[PDB]
């Protein structure tokens, strides 16, 4: 059933579209004129489209009656292919997971429970009198309020967004130097705060080698952040913990007004021989205790 | 330390009054130079 | 790394733990809630800066 | 060694004069110092401290924590008894 | 030199939750209003 | 829902730019078409040839 | 780093091992036929800052033969930090200091000819130059493991490379092994964090489900009348009367719900 | 000559600048902004 | 964990890893009947710096016994030297003796996910030339004992 | 920083004003981030160099890279002789009149990337311009719900300029290929032929064929024709906005707008200055009806 | 540039480059645990250049 | 519907009072105090968890056994208390000083200003960004001008359903086209 | 292969001592201890030199580092100046408009006690000093009634208050004023009274409680360095916002803070916050 | 920040996000008008 419906592209068929339907499309598609019929639809989210419903019109049984697969069949199908994981595989199944699955499990509700058996085709104990109580309860809102399919749909700040950072940005520059590219030149990049725009530059770097099939330097969240990694070092032998501090256990000394001005006229009148001395990553770092803090990871360094 | 300057601070607003009413307001080479540093001081505070 | 902290679950011998005495199978402590256990010697397999 | 401690006590030029030099000229034997811990130890060099450091952002998110079966989770009330269940765990 | 640890600091109430902040009070979160320029 | 209405509304027909009297729509202490002043204007003007 | 003749030049900076004392040095060879790196002897004394944790300069200071280079003819000092400017990682010596008799590089004028060895290759990402197809992978010194003329796609062919990267329709492509990242402030916002137990370190994210105890009366009274209110301990539990579920990652601060 | 753009007459400038930044709540530059240039209009500009 | 600690540890470590350390290892592997990470072994070790060095060297014994286990455990894709087969498969697979895999159709659905993947790609394929032929002169069937 | 992001504001504000088109934050921040980029790399090659400033005679030299930094001081033992505070001083004002040269030389380097900056808005700023519908009436014509009323006087100085062919359309591409037709012309025939074989002529093709360029040698490896972005034809960040949540939508045009009206703002401040500097504005409003009578 | 690259990836995984792959699973690694440090990235192009 | 009309919330970054909040209700003298975990009475306890306080302690009182003691006292103290507290933001604020726990906010503008040596600082001699307009553009034409105007960049009939862009959004279109808007309004 | 601050290349001429090593020295067991003793002390003040150099405040760094920059090679006289430019400097205040007249240093000689005031701003009421009217009654001290006045004042929403002016109570206004828990402050050198100036923030007082020490006089508390401490200490987190007052030894008015910082015990004076 | 921004998102309605995020909207008499469709929370009753 997988191999023909969802794997074999080459037997789907698509609406053969007419001259006129041709001509519109194509001039809408190289010049856009404000008023237009917003749909349009890339022939790409159509047969998305099509295959996602081949996945809704999938039910189990008796396949001597209509259906293609036994319940039984199908999880032996998974049973089979879930021991056949290699590393990337699980790994990717379970990306797969935290992106569809994991946030329907944290908006789900009882209203759901029959819908949610629906999937499989699966009778519930309960069964009429669920259909009783999700009717009046489901009664109470839009149906377009209830239905699970709808329930991610907006995300905040638009401006970002993670389908477009998924090609790094200047990968074929800082690729073949990275040295001469610290956090600051690519953070000029991006109109939001600063531990957003490091936390996404990691983000990148990652993307970008497992892209090149090379891997990652996994120093490089402890090198962006480190000012946050030694205060949290510092922080855990002070008060005895393992973790990350938050908030509530920062200490409470009220500074003046013009506390940061011998560093302020510190940092105005610097002067660096070259760039590089300019933003080097350990600059954070002047005393034995500094460096036996930021190296305390890795008992090779 | 010389009382010369004076100032007053609000929340978000900071005052430097210069006091040397005897010689008519005339800035010596160390007030100046002392001048100079409470109001970039002043001015490169945060909260003014 | 996290030094080990004594009166966890695991640390903690059972009349201190709970009231009453719990055997102490190496399988399947539902109080626990842990399925099973090899046991191998604390110190040997980890690494010692650990 | 602090202040309860027992106390420790105390025209021309004087020997303490010459030993000072001006920052200005060079020095005796030109060691090589680090230009930041010169700049460090005279104390113009840019602070970083820990006061300057922001939240420590969770980048990689961790896995889901799937609920695990306590004594309090049964779907019958009488596993959950007073003769038997004390507490969840 | 500080010999309470925050790793043990507070009191099982059994049953009861209460939240708690990974960083900042929620509400200062979302900064919106001065970032997209609405306000008078 | 009619109050998001009206939101929306009032957000998308503001003006924005610099109109004769040099400045903005939302100007803190001058103002535009007072009265309909302008409408008026138009009234006994109209638009012709 | 960069090529001439043949070989790498790299950039360096010697340092004591509290960072006060520092070296440069331009053009470096980097040559893996050093098992150990060499420095000068006069520079002993220049990169000996005797600390608080090393009240002499040096943790190691000893005479080796160092006949390498060129009966203790040298010293072994450790240890030193060396950072090359390719890398962002240190990497730590304990190097031979050598006497003007023993080794002279003078070789010429203002020239030092100093040279790295495997001693700092092995530490840094110039260790994979160091791999077949790389550029120091001419100047390994001769094994029956390191086959000399062979052409880069012979080799790793032999090592079992058949095609080109993910050329067969079987193997997945590099570059959809990551395809959602996921950062909270740009999309759906922040988790809403509970705990049960004594802190947020040392309990469960997970309220207790419907089937505790106490929680059964409630939710039938809950249910039974669901439009007044109830007392209880009910309100406790992972279920409840609205719609959104108590259970761990609710991102509350969505726009949707 | 447009040496400068301000001239007052209120008495005491100083006490009123002090607690009218009181007052003032954010540190955004679009507040900063208006504050300082409805503090400017107000007074130092002379429209009325 | 062992195979770190060898050289993590100050006191009984070895500063770069011992031929001996490598080949128990690998014995490990092959006693585990553990194939994936016998690979990735095989090839990490041939790429370190101990063989570049000649230090450690892959012996005719390793090399043996890494081919068995090659042979005797479940490949992904295909079937390999010790599986056994099963006379009632034919419930199923329609025939008692012959190996439930045929590698010519198996390189015939290579091709075929080839084009369905240049399709999924690029939206579009070439035709191919009509002088095109695919070659399946090299291809061989399973033979059983 | 300042002169660039006034630049870029103006840009999207009349983006928005002009057409409905919207500018994508990521774009509007990217582009900013490339004159930054620059600037580093200017940066980075100016290191490399050193400055000599010379105070008295030439007895005090003071060697400092462009940028400010301070690396030799060599001094005549007649200095030695004056005093600290003079010292001082002296070596300051060597320092300064370094700082000096090197500064000249980093504005000249400023104004090559301000150009560079230009050329790569103008398919923008060219794009908004240069369509049919594009139009602006003079900024002391009244407005009034309507349209636009008609400025009366001197009917002789209100000139209307046009930036478009009002017959058939002849786009900037149309003049780069014709400028490779007339390379080929060139090099093709026979005066062109044995100037190819000049020094001149390899100097032209060094510099200007990409196509010769081997494999992995950086730079542009085809010509390129200049890109093409008309406004009002083009639909950018509005679109994608709409179909998602109306929410960012309001916002994001709500920031164009604003921008744009703070573009004006200053327009208007540097024009006031320049009519008081000229004395034709008085140092107060002299006129109220100008402002209180709409 | 491509060889240097080329090596970089196959001794990431060989499983890559083989028309039928074998089972990929990742073991243990012959610098360290921290042996990233000495491999990672991509293959870096002379500074001079 | 009284209790919801006295709600109060409370600021939980600092998680339980950083100072002795001493506060009586009517005959009730209650003490708010920091402590390293939750001690109170069992009701004060969950009234103080109720508002998810972790590190709070407190009590009604002094001696258990003091008067007036009554369930409606015991509430009203502890609530009339927390309504007492000051968050430590607050504080700070109220001083004219900066937290300890905000500055690294000051951090990157403290770090450009390190940053802005050299290049960066420097600004495009001549130029201003201020750009006023002197010349009066438009390129407007007459429909029939524009009707084969760009037919050699892109496709004849360019502006064809375009009602903005044309003073006749009819022209250039074939019959069927034409027939599809009146289609739709009837 | 060039080489940046190593000065001559090479060196000159030195071999390490055990490289070149010379024959040892047989030294009788007294020069043998001898060199072990004083190279072992050698080194102890070695480890001693770089604790105090570690342990030094910014402060003292800052004097060193300009002190060393203005340093000449003769050690000259000072210069003869004006009939003097260094006076103190009269703190500025308006005559017309006035809580107290300021009053001249110059005329230091006319000026009287807390208990016995010289004449002075007679448009002004003057303030009484405090006292008991029988022998139960407390003790009252100028502190006392210092911090009852700005409470009360603080409770009224009043700008100015006039409170007692003795050198522990104008002490403890300059540390207030430190903080911030206080708008202001003058001492007019008007011998029974000086002004403070309140601060109001978000419509309620910046000040929630100030409380005295000690009811009597007959009464001292001293502070432990470790009691100070441990009011910094709230469950594990450094906790500044209240603030004690304390004597010094020294006549120092200071902060709980400052006392810790120097580990110096103090006499308390209140708390405030 | 004294005055936080808090929730900010228009997408339903006021009373549509109290309704899905709160128990509170199941009981409209319990609650008094400036509260009304103003709570994302569910409520516990604990009777004294
Ligand atoms: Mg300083
Ligand atoms: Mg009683």
């Amino acid at each position: 059933w997988y191999l023909q419906n969802i794997l074999s592209l080459e037997l789907l068929k698509l609406k053969s579209k007419t001259n006129a339907e041709k001509i519109a499309t194509y001039r809408s598609y190289m010049r856009s004129l404000a008023s237009g019929k917003d749909n349009t639809m890339s022939d790409d989210d159509v047969i998305r489209n099509i295959i996602k419903e081949r996945w809704k019109t999938l039910e189990f049984g008796d396949r001597n009656a209509g259906y293609p697969c036994t319940f039984g069949d199908y999880i032996q199908f998974l049973n089979e292919w879930f021991k056949s994981l290699d590393e990337e595989g699980m790994q990717r199944l379970r990306e797969h997971f935290d992106r569809r699955i994991r946030p329907l499990l944290a908006v789900m509700s009882p209203v759901d429970i029959l819908w949610l058996e629906a999937l499989t085709q699966n009778s519930p104990h309960n069964k009429e009198q669920l259909q009783r109580k999700i009717a009046f309860q489901t009664s109470l809102g839009t149906p377009e309020f209830f239905d699970m399919s709808k329930r991610l749909r907006y995300e905040i700040n638009e401006d970002y967004k993670v389908r477009d950072e998924l090609g790094p940005e200047l990968f074929a520059l800082w690729s073949k130097a990275p040295e001469r590219w610290p956090p600051e030149r690519l953070s000029k990049m991006y109109g939001l705060d600063f531990t957003l725009v490091r936390k996404i530059l990691v983000w990148h770097h990652f993307k970008a080698c497992y892209d090149a099939c090379v891997e990652p330097d996994w120093s490089l969240p402890k090198r962006l952040f480190a000012l946050e990694w030694i205060r949290d070092v510092r922080a855990r032998k002070h008060g005895l913990f393992y973790g990350k501090m938050r908030f509530a256990e920062q200490k409470i000394t009220f500074y003046s007004d013009r506390f940061l001005f011998r560093d302020l006229v510190n940092r105005r009148e610097a002067s660096y021989a070259n760039v590089w001395e300019m933003d080097d990553p350990y600059r954070f770092l002047q005393t034995e205790q500094d460096y036996e803090d930021y190296w305390g990871d890795n008992y090779d360094v | 330390a010389n009382r010369t300057i004076t100032g007053n601070d609000g929340r978000f607003s900071k005052t430097i009054m210069i006091n040397e009413p005897q010689c008519n307001q005339a800035l010596s080479a160390k007030t100046a130079s002392e001048l100079s540093k409470e109001i970039d001081k002043a001015t490169n505070a945060v909260y003014s | 790394w996290a030094p080990q902290m004594e009166w966890g679950i695991e640390n903690t011998p059972s009349q201190e733990q709970y009231q009453e005495h719990v055997p102490d199978t190496t399988d399947a402590d539902f109080r626990k809630q842990r399925r099973i256990q090899s046991r191998p010697v604390k110190w040997f397999y980890e690494s010692h800066y650990t | 060694g602090g202040p309860g401690s027992p106390v420790r006590g105390p025209r021309g030029y004087t020997a303490e004069w010459r030993d000072l030099r001006n920052p200005m000229r060079p020095p005796e034997f030109p060691t090589p110092w680090e230009r930041k811990y010169r700049q460090y130890a005279r104390g113009q060099h840019p602070s970083y401290d820990m006061v300057y450091a922001g939240p420590m952002p969770e980048i990689f998110p961790m896995r889901r924590d799937f609920r695990k079966p306590t004594r309090w989770d049964f779907h019958d009330i009488e596993k959950q008894g007073k003769y038997r269940t004390s507490g969840p765990y | 030199k500080n010999l309470n640890s925050w790793y043990t600091k507070g009191t099982m109430r059994g049953g009861v939750p209460r939240i708690y902040y990974a960083w900042m009070r929620p509400g200062s979160f979302t900064r919106r209003r001065f970032e997209k320029m609405r306000n008078p | 829902m009619g109050e998001r209405m009206r939101a929306i509304i009032e957000d998308y027909s503001k003006g924005f730019g610099l109109g004769p009297h040099g400045h903005s729509p939302t100007h803190d202490t001058i103002h535009y078409n007072t009265l309909n002043a302008e409408g008026e204007r138009v009234r006994d003007l109209g638009y012709t040839d | 780093f960069r090529m001439s003749g043949g070989d790498m030049f790299v950039e360096y900076k010697v340092l004591s091992r509290d960072h006060r004392r520092s070296i440069r040095v331009e053009d470096a060879i980097v040559d893996p036929t050093f098992k150990r790196t060499v420095l000068p002897l006069g520079w002993l004394e220049l990169l000996r800052s005797p600390s608080l944790r090393l009240p002499t300069g040096y943790f190691v200071e000893e005479t080796v033969h160092v006949s390498l280079p060129n009966e203790a003819n040298a010293i072994i000092a450790g240890p030193v930090v060396l950072y090359i400017t390719g890398q962002s990682v240190p990497v730590v010596l304990n190097p031979y200091f050598v006497p003007e008799g023993t080794w002279d590089m003078r070789t010429r004028d203002g020239e030092l000819d100093l040279r790295l060895g495997m001693d700092a290759i092995e530490q840094c990402t110039l260790f994979s130059e160091l791999r077949p197809g790389g550029l120091l992978y001419g100047k390994l010194p001769e094994n029956p493991n390191v086959r000399r003329n062979e052409s880069l796609r012979a080799t790793l062919g032999r090592y079992g490379m058949k095609c080109d990267l993910a050329e067969s329709p079987l193997v997945p492509r590099p570059w959809t092994r990551m395809r959602y990242m996921f950062i909270d402030e740009l999309q759906r916002g922040p988790k809403l964090t509970e705990f049960v137990g004594h802190n947020p370190r040392n309990g469960t994210p997970w309220r207790f489900s419907q089937n505790t105890k106490y929680f059964r009366i409630g939710i039938w009274r809950d249910t039974i009348r669901r439009n007044d209110m109830n007392e209880g301990l009910h309100a406790h539990s992972s279920w409840q009367k609205s719609p959104q579920q108590s259970v761990p990652e609710v991102r509350f601060l969505a726009p949707y719900p | 000559l447009g040496w400068t753009d301000l001239f007052t007459t209120i008495p005491d400038m100083t006490y009123h600048i002090k607690e009218w930044f009181d007052t003032t709540e954010h540190m955004h530059n679009d507040a900063v902004a208006w504050q300082l240039g409805h503090l400017l209009e107000t007074c130092f500009k002379m429209k009325e | 964990a062992l195979w770190y600690r060898a050289t993590e540890d100050p006191y009984f470590g070895t500063p770069q890893h011992t031929q001996r350390q490598a080949e128990a290892l690998l014995k490990v592997y092959v006693q585990a009947k553990q194939r994936g990470k016998a690979i990735d072994f095989m090839n990490k070790l041939r790429g370190s710096v101990e063989y570049l060095t000649g230090d450690i060297t892959i012996t005719t014994v390793m090399q043996e016994s890494y081919d068995a286990l090659l042979d005797t455990t479940p490949h992904p894709h295909l079937l390999t030297n010790g599986f056994t087969l099963e006379s009632d498969a034919a419930k199923y697979t329609g025939e008692v003796n012959k190996a439930p895999l045929s590698p010519l159709q198996f390189r015939i659905d290579m091709e075929m996910n080839k084009y369905r993947r240049q399709q999924k790609e690029e939206g579009v394929v070439r035709v191919p030339p009509a002088l095109w032929r695919l070659d399946t002169s090299a291809i061989v069937p399973y033979k059983v004992d | 920083m300042e002169v660039y992001r006034r630049i870029t504001e103006r840009v999207r504000g009349a983006l928005w004003a002009h057409h409905g088109r919207l500018m994508s934050e990521r774009q509007f921040h990217r582009i900013l981030a490339f004159v930054y980029n620059n600037k580093y790399e200017y940066q980075i090659r100016f290191d490399r160099m050193e400055v000599v400033g010379r105070e008295w005679g030439g007895r005090v030299e003071v060697v400092t890279t462009p940028a400010g930094f301070l690396k030799r001081v060599r001094v005549n033992p007649c200095v030695e002789d004056l005093t600290l505070y003079q010292q001082q001083q002296l070596i300051l004002s060597a320092y300064a009149n370094a700082c000096a040269d090197g500064r000249k030389l980093m504005e000249q380097a400023e104004m090559n990337i301000y150009k560079q900056f230009l050329k790569d808005l103008k398919p923008i700023v060219m794009g908004i311009r240069d369509n049919p519908e594009f139009y602006t009436v003079s900024e002391n014509s009244i407005e009034t719900i309507g349209g636009v009323l008609q400025t009366g006087d001197s009917n002789n100085l209100c000139h209307t300029h046009r930036t478009i062919p009002a017959a058939k359309a002849r786009q900037p591409a149309d003049e780069v290929r014709a400028r490779q037709e007339w390379e080929q012309k060139w090099i093709n025939s026979p005066r062109g032929q044995s100037w190819a074989l000049t020094l001149r002529g390899k100097t032209y093709f060094a510099l200007h064929g990409p196509q010769y360029r081997p494999r992995g040698a950086p730079g542009a490896k085809k010509e390129t024709l200049p890109l093409d972005i008309p406004a009002p034809y083009t639909a950018m960040d509005e679109k994608r906005l709409l179909k998602k949540n109306w929410m960012a939508y309001l916002d994001n045009k709500h920031v164009a707008e604003v921008m744009w009206t703070r573009v004006k703002i200053a327009d208007r401040e540097k024009r006031q200055r320049l009519l008081q500097e000229t004395g034709r504005a008085w140092h107060r409003p002299i006129n109220e009806e100008a402002i209180n009578r709409w | 540039y491509k060889d240097r690259l080329l090596s970089k990836q196959f001794f990431q995984n060989p499983q890559a480059f083989e028309v039928v792959p074998d089972r990929h699973e990742r073991s243990v690694q012959f610098g360290g645990k921290w042996e990233y440090q000495r491999t990672h990235g991509l293959p870096t192009v002379d500074r001079n250049e | 519907r009284e209790a919801f009309s006295n709600i109060i919330a409370v600021d939980l970054e600092q998680e339980g009072p950083m100072y002795p909040v001493r506060v009586n209700a009517d005959g009730v003298r209650v003490l708010l105090y920091p402590a390293r975990r939750i001690v109170a009475n069992f009701r004060v306890a969950d009234i103080l968890c109720a508002f998810g306080f972790q590190h709070a302690g407190c009590r009604i009182n002094l001696k258990a056994t003091n008067n007036p003691k009554s369930p409606t006292h015991t509430v009203e103290g502890v609530f009339e208390a927390v309504k007492a507290l000051r968050s430590v933001s607050e504080i700070a604020a109220s001083r004219g000083k900066v937290p300890h726990s905000l500055i690294y906010n000051i951090y990157p503008y403290l770090e450009e200003i390190r940053r802005r040596k050299g290049m960066m600082a420097m600004h495009p001699p001549g130029k201003d960004g201020l750009l006023m307009p002197d010349r009066v553009v438009d390129n407007r034409l007459p429909d029939h001008l524009k009707r084969g105007y760009y037919d050699d960049v892109y496709w004849k009939d360019f502006f064809a359903g375009s009602d903005e862009h044309l003073n006749e959004p009819r022209m250039g279109l074939r019959g069927d086209e034409m027939r599809r808007r009146l289609e739709e309004a009837q | 292969a060039k080489v940046y601050g190593a000065v001559p290349p090479l060196g000159a001429a030195q071999g390490h001592r055990l490289l070149h090593g010379k024959r040892e020295r047989e030294g009788s067991l007294f020069a043998v201890a001898n060199d072990v003793k004083r190279d072992e002390r050698l080194l102890r003040q070695q480890l001693n030199a770089l604790l105090e150099e570690e342990r030094m405040p910014m402060q003292a760094r800052l004097q060193r580092n300009e002190a060393v920059s203005s340093h000449e090679a003769v050690p000259q006289t000072p210069l003869v100046d004006l009939p003097g430019v260094e006076r103190r400097r009269d703190l500025p205040a308006d005559p017309i408009t006035r809580l107290f007249f300021q009053h001249k240093g110059d005329h230091a000689l006319y000026y009287g006690t807390y208990d016995k005031p010289s004449v002075q701003d007679d448009d002004r009421v003057q303030i009484e000093k405090r006292v008991p009217r029988r022998r139960e009654e407390n003790l009252y001290t100028p502190i006392y009634d210092f911090c009852h006045r700005i409470r009360e004042a603080t409770e009224q929403r009043k700008r100015f208050v006039v409170v007692p002016s003795t050198i522990e109570t104008r002490g403890c206004a300059r540390v207030m004023h430190d903080h911030g828990l206080v708008a202001g402050f003058r001492d007019f050198h008007n011998d029974r009274a000086f002004a403070v100036e309140l601060k109001y923030f978000q419509g309620d007082s910046t000040i929630n409680v100030i409380e005295p020490c000690s009811y009597d006089g007959r009464t001292e508390f001293e502070w432990s360095p470790k009691m100070m401490r441990r009011l910094l200490n709230t469950h594990g987190i450094h906790n500044r916002l209240v603030v004690y007052i304390c004597r010094t030894a020294d006549n120092r008015i200071i902060d709980h803070i400052h006392a810790v910082k120097e580990n110096i015990g103090g006499r308390g004076l209140m708390m405030v916050h | 920040d004294l005055y936080p921004e808090g929730f900010q998102w228009k997408h339903k309605l006021n009373t549509e996000y109290n309704q899905w995020r709160s128990n509170t909207w199941l009981t409209p008499d319990l609650i008094p008008k400036e509260h009304r469709g103003r709570f994302l929370c569910n409520f516990q009753l604990n009777i004294v």
